[PDB]
RNA sequence: AACGAGACUCUGGCAUGCUAACUAGUUACGCGACCCCCGAGCGGUCGGCGUCCCCCAACUUCUUAGAGGGACAAGUGGCGUUCAGCCACCCGAGAUUGAGCAAUAACAGGUCUGUGAUGCCCUUAGAUGUCGGGGCUGCACGCGCGCUACACUGACUGGCUCAGCGUGUGCCUACCCUACGCCGGCAGGCGCGGGUAACCCGUUGAACCCCAUUCGUGAUGGGGAUCGGGGAUUGCAAUUAUUCCCCAUGAACGAGGAAUUCCCAGUAAGUGCGGGUCAUAAGCUUGCGUUGAUUAAGUCCCUGCCCUUUGUACACACCGCCCG
């Protein structure tokens, strides 16, 4: 099957997973006191984010070429809550989202591409669309 | 069924509608049986255009109200979701004529009318009682789940089921015999 | 001070009355014998058809 | 998110009864397209409710600022 | 399940051991939520337990890393005392340093009298906020003699 | 609401009932034609005004004769 | 301070200050008695 | 307001009511539970699913914000 | 292109706005032909305001 | 007969009819390629996904914008002195979109602080025509327009998935919108490119909403005032904190007295985004979309307005006049 006939919630829960099953994707040393955005509030629940965080990019440049960190940031932007003064929409953080499209093209699974920007190899393109069947099979969607 | 929409999982024939005003009024089955209460529906037209309305989309629309509820109705038609299912667990009855029954028990046929604290007494149209029985179930839901442990589908159900086993300990029937009560003491 | 209740058919709207404007005059039958008809006030938006509940029969509308 | 599901889903049905009109018969093609104005219109036949402009001195197209007298 | 000792008597305060722990131990002042969720990671403690289910061989650990941070990794951009104004140091104050510290720091400034210790002293305000609408404590004054 | 139609309306049709009477049908869809060629109406929704009241005279015509 | 100049005796305690922190550009106020317009119950005169 | 004390554990007849009302109850959700007992409402999202691993209730709904279960799914 | 402005001088008066608006209209053309030929026909004929452009390579 | 109303102009709704487009696209296959069997099959042929690459392919459905068309109370039934017209219905994209413009007569309304519009009066070298410093922000209190909240129809943490109206390198005036690589937790820094713009930011990955976690009726993980310590940027200069970021402190407030404002359908309300001012910067205003109700189809009671009859000791016009 493709990715895009599965249901992806449970798409990106396999993904990390398997990212998370290697021993590969070097994580950087900060892990535990990183707040994720300036308009958050806390450090992530789940302890194990980044695997989470690295599935979701990769699931996002399979659908977007030349996706590049002003856009990763973008990507996870959302709405800051300034106190007493109504709320805007802010930016995600470019240090994570750099070092995680850094930490894909560790593991061969996305490369620079000839324009400016980042994309998947062959090579990417094939374990999203193993773990895609794979989920498909499981649920017999 | 494959031409008879139920809900998903509620069928709307085998719904009796025991009264023979508030019939024409209330739209149940038959014609205006439909998969979700959610459509485009340009009912606020002309006069009476609001009649043709399906039931459950008339609840639908009342029940998102006091400020942070206006045009969240998404979160309105899986709050009616979920009441269906804990009425058919309560009870046993098919989830839309505990609806229908409630309706018929909450709209007060007296009412008074400030004239010239002097207030004198005046018969219900069916319409109104439609309308006013619709209000009176939502405010009772709204006002018992407003700081409760409980949730507002818990309490829709808890009042749909005391209203249509008339009890007086639902909001809706003890604000109808108010009404009703008032208005024979100014007849 | 026991009656039951009248189920009754309006077949004439008549004007708006009341301060506001606020409540109709109609003109009823009492759905048993049909030659019976009385004028009372009704509070909604009543049309032509509809059938109201009587919960005091024996009353009739003056006006206001 | 909502006005886009409204589209598809009366698109589709504007795309089967003139796929039927065309490559097919005429009454098999106002069989459906009745089966499907019966049950709902703006399955065939769009609505044409647009937002309105705001005017000067409120909020909205209709709404007002607070008026203060004293 | 263990219903057990609950009620806490950690440094100078009283904690609840009915809550979890990531927000017990903000009872204590110096230590809110960011900075608590930080102190119980690193002292790899879990995170789903209620106040009361650490023996005292974890809550020695907790609060011996909540008082030396620097120890223990936890970064110097993230401590409520940086560049100590008289001592150059990096800290967390915690519980009771922490008032002696704010009082040490308005005794500073009205030292010299300088223009912050002047509006703390005739209690005002002392950022640029306008006064003229706002604070109004004092009671309606009469217009008619 | 409306829809009560305005002296330079009404003068109008009645010029152009009064000299091209024999032009003039009962269908709206060709008055509108025959007024466009005949006459200069610096508008469409003008012309459509004038041509819906010449058909809404003559179907008058046909009976018993107006005074105008 | 716009009108006077105010003398400051500098102290080791003020080191990264700046001198413009010790001389106040107004009176610390102390409140009157309020007059005509200071409340809608007042207005009237012959 | 008031004062709500509930439990933030079981203790041991608590535990056993909880295990002795399985069989009575046509709608369980953690409100209901909560209001039975004197239970802090986040103990009784846990005792559920606990319930609910053992076979001794039937999942009839879950969502974010609401959960529905009833008894084996008889009477 | 839009202006929104007060209507009044001197701040006084019911608050009312003036919007005057400006429009822009532009179109073009693509010719294959020598250059002389194009300066020979679009050189002709120019009556109002419009501008008039030529670019010796574009495609 | 003239003005005002109406007509008129812009705008929103409809055209598979016309005109015609690599600075917009669709489909087709020329394709070529990646990938997975996900289907018959083998994996190939057939298919399935592609904002992956090409076409001197065919076209204009979606995009653009010009010309025309189209709605007229035209058709049908009632009510109308059978007139002007009103109600209902069929057909339909639609049977009552929204604004711009606007009369005679007047007000001791606002503006001399928009003006090289301006009369008279004042000052004119010890200036009422320039630089440095302070103020316009000071706080017992009274009032107006507003922002955020009082939580479970919720807060938090992740995941998913959709816009439209705009603006963008400045002449004196020196500053614009940003991609992408690297560095930093963050604000931010360094390095190299595109755009005078349907061409680049940009397929404008917006928020609310949707889907899962933790909390549990406790002024609590609701709320975010006040205050301590540290780090950046704009600028000639930040103290009386310009703005921004980080750790900490954690006030009132549990739906609001007498009163009173705005509103009829894509409207109220929730929600975010642009323009204006802008070296720096929106709780303001001016526009745009997005989710989208309850209630009416009325009346003259309250506050006012229009027309006729009537009364008047008023005309500075009832906020009048006037007696002891
Ligand atoms: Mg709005
Ligand atoms: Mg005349
Ligand atoms: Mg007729
Ligand atoms: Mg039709
Ligand atoms: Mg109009
Ligand atoms: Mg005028
Ligand atoms: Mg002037
Ligand atoms: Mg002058
Ligand atoms: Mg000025
Ligand atoms: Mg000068
Ligand atoms: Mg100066
Ligand atoms: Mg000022
Ligand atoms: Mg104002
Ligand atoms: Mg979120
Ligand atoms: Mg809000
Ligand atoms: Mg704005
Ligand atoms: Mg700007
Ligand atoms: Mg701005
Ligand atoms: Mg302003
Ligand atoms: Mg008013
Ligand atoms: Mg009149
Ligand atoms: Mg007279
Ligand atoms: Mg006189
Ligand atoms: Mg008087
Ligand atoms: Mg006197």
């Amino acid at each position: 099957v493709t990715v895009k006939d599965v249901n992806q919630q449970e798409f990106v829960r396999a993904l990390a997973a398997f990212l998370k099953k290697s021993g590969k994707l070097k994580v950087p040393e900060w892990v535990d006191t990183v707040k994720l955005a300036k308009h958050k509030e806390l450090a992530p629940y789940d302890e194990n984010w980044f695997y989470t965080r690295a599935a979701s990019t990769a699931r996002h440049l399979y659908l977007r070429g030349g996706a590049g960190v002003g856009s990763m940031t973008k990507i996870y932007g959302g709405r800051q809550r300034n106190g007493v003064m109504p709320s805007h929409f802010s930016r995600g953080s470019k240090s994570v989202a750099r070092r995680v499209l850094q930490a894909l093209e560790g593991l061969k699974m996305v490369e620079k591409d000839q324009d400016w920007g980042r994309k998947l190899t062959p090579q990417g393109q094939r374990d999203l669309d193993r773990i895609a069947g794979q989920v498909a099979a499981a649920k017999k969607k | 069924t494959p031409d008879i929409k139920l809900f998903g999982k509620w069928s709307t024939d085998d719904v009796q509608i025991n009264d023979i005003s508030l019939q024409d009024y209330i739209a149940v089955k038959e014609k205006y049986a439909k998969y979700l209460p959610h459509s485009a529906g340009r009912y606020a037209a002309k006069r009476f255009r609001k009649a043709q309305c399906p039931i459950v989309e008339r609840l639908t629309n009342s029940m998102m109200m006091h400020g942070r509820n206006n045009g969240k109705k998404l979160m309105t038609v899986r709050i009616v979701k979920h009441a269906f299912e804990i009425i058919h667990l309560l009870t046993g009855e098919n989830p839309l004529q505990v609806l229908v029954n409630a309706i018929i028990n909450s709209g007060p046929r007296e009412d008074s009318t400030r004239i010239g604290v002097r207030r004198q007494a005046v018969d219900v149209s069916p319409l109104r009682r439609v309308n006013q029985a619709i209000w009176l179930l939502c405010t009772g839901a709204r006002e018992a789940a407003f700081r409760n442990i409980k949730t507002i589908a818990e309490c829709l159900a808890d009042e749909l089921i005391n209203a249509a086993k008339g009890s007086s300990n639902s909001y809706a029937i003890k604000k109808k015999d108010e009404l009703e009560r008032v208005a024979k003491s100014n007849r | 001070r026991v009656q039951p209740i009248k189920l009754a058919r309006v077949t004439k709207v008549l004007g708006r009355t009341g301060s506001q404007g606020q409540c109709t005059q109609v003109r009823v039958e009492f759905m048993d014998d049909t030659s019976r008809s009385i004028i009372r006030n009704v509070k909604g938006p009543v049309r032509e058809g509809d059938v109201l509940t009587l919960l005091e029969s024996e009353r009739e509308a003056r006006r206001l | 998110h909502v006005a886009q599901i409204y589209a598809i889903r009366q698109s589709i049905s504007k795309a089967l009864v003139a796929y039927y009109q065309k490559y097919v018969d005429e009454a098999s093609k106002k069989e459906i397209k009745d089966i499907l104005i019966q049950y709902d219109r703006t399955l065939l036949v769009a609505d044409p409710r647009r937002c309105e402009s705001k005017k000067f001195g409120g909020p909205g197209a209709r709404a007002r600022y607070q008026k203060s007298y004293r | 399940p263990e219903k057990f000792q609950h009620i806490l008597r950690v440094l100078n305060t009283n904690i609840d051991g009915r809550r979890k722990i990531a927000f017990a131990i903000t009872a204590i002042k110096g230590v809110g939520r960011r900075y608590a969720h930080v102190v119980l990671r690193k002292a790899d403690i879990d995170l789903t337990k209620r106040a009361g289910e650490l023996t005292e061989d974890e809550v020695e650990r907790v609060i011996t890393i909540m008082q030396n941070p620097r120890q223990y990794k936890i970064p110097d951009w993230f401590l409520n005392r940086q560049k100590d104004v008289k001592d150059g140091k990096y800290s967390q104050v915690l519980a009771n340093g922490l008032d002696n510290k704010l009082r040490e720091d308005l005794e500073r400034l009205k030292k010299i009298r300088a223009h912050r210790g002047l509006r703390h002293f005739w209690g005002l305000r002392v950022r640029g906020q306008h006064t003229k609408t706002t604070g109004r404590r004092g009671r309606t004054v009469g217009v008619s003699k | 609401m409306g829809r009560v139609r305005t002296k330079t309306v009404k003068k109008a049709a009645r010029v152009i009932i009064e000299k091209y009477y024999t032009r003039l049908g009962n269908d709206f869809h060709t008055n509108k034609r025959v007024c466009e060629e005949i006459a200069i109406i610096p508008s469409k929704k003008l012309r459509n005004k004038i041509a819906g009241y010449v058909t809404h005279l003559m179907k008058r015509i046909q009976r018993g004769p107006v005074r105008g | 301070n716009g009108k006077t100049f105010n003398q400051v005796e500098i102290k080791p305690e003020m080191i990264g200050h700046y001198l413009g922190e010790f001389s106040i550009t107004y009176k610390p106020v102390k409140h009157g008695r309020p007059g005509i317009g200071a409340t809608h119950s007042s207005r009237f005169i012959p | 307001r008031d004062k709500l004390n509930n439990l933030v554990l079981f203790d041991k007849a608590t535990y056993d009511k909880l295990c002795k009302e399985v069989p009575n109850y046509k709608l369980i959700t953690p409100a209901v539970v909560s209001e039975r007992l004197k239970i802090r409402g986040s103990l009784a999202r846990a005792a559920l699913q606990e319930l609910l691993s053992k076979g001794l209730i039937k999942l009839v709904s879950k969502h974010r914000a609401q959960v529905i279960y009833t008894r084996n799914t008889k009477g | 292109l839009r202006i929104t402005t007060r209507k009044t001088p001197c701040g006084e008066g019911s608050k009312t706005w003036d919007r005057f608006q400006m429009r822009i209209h532009k179109r073009l053309i693509d010719l294959h032909s020598p250059s002389e030929i194009v300066k020979q026909i679009t050189s002709i004929s120019i009556e109002p305001g419009v501008e008039v452009e030529v670019t010796i390579a574009d495609a």
